[PDB]
């Protein structure tokens, strides 16, 4: 059996830390919900 | 139960010890998650119980005790936060320019941050402060590393 804990607010938060880059890939969902790289 | 808005963890005692398997957004006394996370089974909040109302495998969502609340999307254009809420550790703002996963339905916008498993769930903002879009489902790219899906419901 599964329960919930509070873990904050959700807010914006001024210079949090910045990170990650930005890619654009081709993608296919199959009906079970999972994403695979189409290339 | 705590109805109150904001990020919360998810925890099972059915593996080792106490495990987060992820993570969710509590609104309009709505508990917003992937499905993943779930499967659709109830969850508890202290004395007070979460019933599932919606949901959908194909687009890994599930809501609980009402229907889906959040609405807002990603301008296509600016920075993000993920609001990421790791195992054993301190939910933590990540800023990030979101990626794209061009799909033969249209485009979504793609987090790229590595994060366990458990993190799954964990909200993505805009800069008013508006949940655009649940963490953690998505595929991982030719480094190793992870991009996720911007996931949104709908509402009605
Ligand atoms: C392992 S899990 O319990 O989180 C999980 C279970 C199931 C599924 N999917 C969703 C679609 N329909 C069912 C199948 C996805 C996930 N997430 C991930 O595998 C993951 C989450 C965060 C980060 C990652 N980084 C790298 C690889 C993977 C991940």
């Amino acid at each position: 059996d599964m329960y919930i804990e509070r873990a904050g607010d959700i807010t914006w938060e001024k210079d949090a830390e910045v990170t990650g880059n930005s890619p654009r890939l081709d993608v296919a969902l199959d009906e079970s919900g999972d994403f695979s790289l189409v290339e | 139960g705590e109805t109150t808005d904001g990020v919360y963890r998810v925890m099972t005692r059915r593996l080792l010890g106490s495990t987060q398997v992820g993570v969710g957004v509590m609104q309009e006394g709505v508990f917003h998650t992937m499905w993943h996370v779930t499967k659709g089974a109830a969850l508890r909040s202290g004395e007070g119980r979460l019933d599932p109302y919606w949901g959908d495998v194909k687009q890994d969502l599930v809501s609980y005790c009402g229907p889906w609340k959040l609405d807002a999307a990603w301008d296509g254009l600016s920075e993000v936060q993920l609001l990421a809420v790791p195992p054993g550790e301190r939910a933590k703002n990540i800023q990030t320019l979101p990626g794209i996963f061009k799909t033969k339905d249209g485009d979504i916008g793609a987090v790229a941050l590595d994060y366990p498993a458990g993190t799954s769930g964990s909200p993505i903002l805009d800069k008013c402060g508006r949940v655009i879009g649940l963490y953690g489902n998505g595929v991982v790219i030719k480094n190793g590393s992870y991009v996720s899906a911007i996931t949104q419901g709908k509402r009605e």
